């Protein structure tokens, strides 16, 4: 389906980077069918594993999409969604994605999930952008400025530190940290400014999923780990304080391994 | 009736530029080009086209399964669905699409190398009047497709590139008998001492002699032959068809005026009665649609030169500067014998000129 779509499209006709600029400004219906169009588009797609890799011609319309459609994106991926707005960037993620190495991923970080935190403190209607990117924008899971991304995203994750569409967005750090490397050996602790502001539950699962992974950080470079004592102190009281540790108690011997590596705001 | 692999064919698309029937036929240069472009066919009686770098070879011509196949590591007839393989007929290189740019079309040109699906084409017909699997015939016009770059060979508005949109081929033979003449060959004109336009460092070497010596061997006694005919201008040479004669190594043509001179002048000055000779057995038919048969051998040939509009006869006047000037009666010499090249000295012959006039344009462009 996807082969015989695609050379029936190309037959026929239909600066693009220009159109959906200049008809921003001025009748919603080019803006929202051209995001039509590269949803279409980026459906179509070879695969998504070595059948894309190890075969042949299913490399021909990909080599088509970028030879007829070079990207021009940032039309796309950065200025519709800073005041239409939430799913016209959310197909261009699609046709990027599919379509199309690791200088790229810090290219197009924060353009966009700077607003998100930002939007976040009036929960309307297009501040259901996040609830719509509670996905699109976790799943690029798969220090120059990445330091920037755990104190945004951080920032807009804490906004609910969408009610099970959070477990995305938990993930969606875990594992951001996890392919750590100064700065986020910094960040491995950051969460401890928000562990003594803990004590809802999921401000201390929040510290829990980024406890256990905090001594990868300290255990490949051997000034707050005596704060990572403060912070296991308030934790040592906030034990007598209390499945209600199921969460707190994890990270409290995991503390033996924040004590295992080097050795709201 | 057919074609078949091993033969030679032309490429060219009719286009119409303001109620002008233009017939553009496909030229890549190569030795420093790896760009086509289009050749004038219509305007030929006044400026004759170029067929060196027009005329075209059929190699292979497999299935998709035996291509498939092969990638994957006699005379054969042509069915439309074929992948082709055309090759330049003097160059040397096979004809492909490139991944250039100058839209979303492709640009096309000759590669050496014939791996990959770059130089591979398959034939469609163009119309329901013959369909897939039949015999491919004379003149049928159809479309050519890539099989690497899955794209039409389309002119367009002047590139020829290969783009999303489809356009027409009209075909024509050219070729398909040892030891005769066929139109397209580059011979010298021997004498008992042969034909002969004098060296560098200029007269533009408008001249022409007869000479003898070791300039028998070298570059500057080559001649090309040039019919009037567009299809079947490879056939036999037989007598009283006319047909240009073109100056190898100097890219000049062969002129007569009676009344000023013989010499030496350009494409946009060659008239079809001011220089297409024709040979006489005698020193007193017209167009068969085929490669016709043997008329003449080469070693065994009084070959008498004689012009249409005048009528005269090129003998010698009295180095060796016997110079050819057209008489009315001549003497008993003016049967000259033949001798054709082989395929390596006119390869240097084309290439050192089409050298000559780009370092002449360097060294102009230099000094301006």
């Amino acid at each position: 389906n996807a082969n015989v779509v695609v050379r029936l499209l190309i037959r026929r006709p239909e600066g693009l980077l220009a159109a959906m600029e200049e008809a921003i400004k001025i009748g919603n219906a080019i803006m929202t069918f051209y995001a039509a169009l590269i949803d279409l588009l980026g459906r179509c797609a070879p695969e998504m594993h070595l059948i894309h890799a190890a075969k042949g011609e299913a490399i021909r319309i990909r080599s088509i999409l970028r030879s007829l459609i070079p990207l021009g994106d940032l039309v796309g991926v950065i200025s519709i969604a800073f005041q239409f707005c939430p799913d016209h960037k959310a197909a261009m993620v699609l046709f990027l994605d599919r379509v199309y190495v690791q200088d790229f991923l810090l290219h197009l970080l924060e353009v966009g999930f700077l607003p998100d935190l930002r939007a976040a403190a009036s929960l309307t209607d297009m501040a259901l952008a996040l609830n719509r990117y509670l996905c699109t924008a976790v799943l690029p899971l798969l220090l120059f400025a990445g330091t920037e991304h755990h104190a945004s995203l951080i920032d807009s994750l804490l906004h609910t530190v969408k009610g099970c569409s959070l477990t995305k967005a938990q993930r969606d750090s875990i594992e951001v940290c996890l392919l750590s490397p100064s700065m986020m050996q910094h960040l491995l602790r950051r969460l401890v400014f928000d562990v003594p502001l803990l004590n809802k539950m999921p401000l201390k699962l929040l510290t829990n999923h980024y406890e256990r992974c905090w001594k990868y950080y300290c255990l490949p470079g051997g000034a707050s780990e005596e704060e990572l004592h403060l912070s296991r102190k308030l934790f040592w009281g906030i034990f007598d304080a209390l499945y209600e540790q199921e969460l707190f108690k994890l990270a409290l011997p995991c503390l033996s391994a924040v004590a295992g590596a080097l050795p709201n705001f | 009736q057919f074609l078949r692999t091993d033969d030679e064919v032309v490429l060219q698309c009719t286009a119409t530029i303001h109620k002008e029937q233009q017939k553009l036929c496909l030229a890549a240069e190569g030795f420093g080009n790896r760009l086509c472009f289009l050749e004038s066919t219509s305007n030929s009686k006044n400026v004759p086209p170029d067929l060196s770098i027009c005329t075209f070879v059929l190699e292979q011509s497999l299935s998709v399964r035996a291509l498939q196949e092969m990638l994957a590591n006699g005379h054969r007839t042509l069915l439309y669905g074929h992948a082709i393989l055309l090759r330049h007929s003097y160059s040397g290189m096979y004809l492909c699409c490139l991944s250039t740019s100058r839209k979303l079309a492709f640009d096309v040109g000759l590669q050496e190398d014939t791996t990959g699906e770059a130089c591979w084409w398959t034939i469609h017909p163009a119309s329901k009047q013959r369909s897939e699997g039949e015999k491919v015939r004379v003149g049928d016009d159809l479309i050519l497709v890539s099989v690497s770059s899955e794209r039409y060979l389309h002119l367009s508005y002047l590139h020829v590139d290969a783009a999303f949109q489809q356009t027409l081929w009209s075909v024509a033979p050219i070729s398909s008998a040892q030891g005769y003449l066929i139109g397209g060959d580059v011979l010298r004109l021997l004498h008992g001492e042969c034909l002969t336009v004098p060296s560098g460092e200029h007269e533009q070497r408008r001249t022409v002699h007869y000479e003898g010596g070791a300039v028998s061997v070298h570059a500057r006694s080559l001649w090309r032959l040039e019919t009037l005919r567009v299809a079947w201008s490879g056939s036999h040479i037989r007598w009283g068809q006319p047909f240009r004669l073109r100056h190898v190594t100097t890219g000049k043509y062969l002129s007569l005026m009676e009344d000023k001179s013989l010499l030496l002048m350009d494409k946009e000055k060659a008239d079809v009665k001011s220089t297409a000779f024709t040979f006489r057995s005698s020193k007193e038919r017209k167009e068969v649609d085929g490669m016709g048969t043997s008329e003449i051998k080469y070693g065994d040939s009084v070959c008498f030169i004689q012009h249409i509009g005048t009528g005269l006869w090129l003998t010698y006047q009295s180095s060796i500067q016997r110079k050819a000037i057209m008489h009315h009666e001549g003497h008993m010499d003016d049967g000259l014998n033949l001798s054709r090249s082989q395929h390596e000295e006119s390869r240097t012959a084309r290439v050192i000129r089409s050298t000559v006039f780009l370092f002449n344009r360097f060294i102009r462009g230099l000094d301006a």
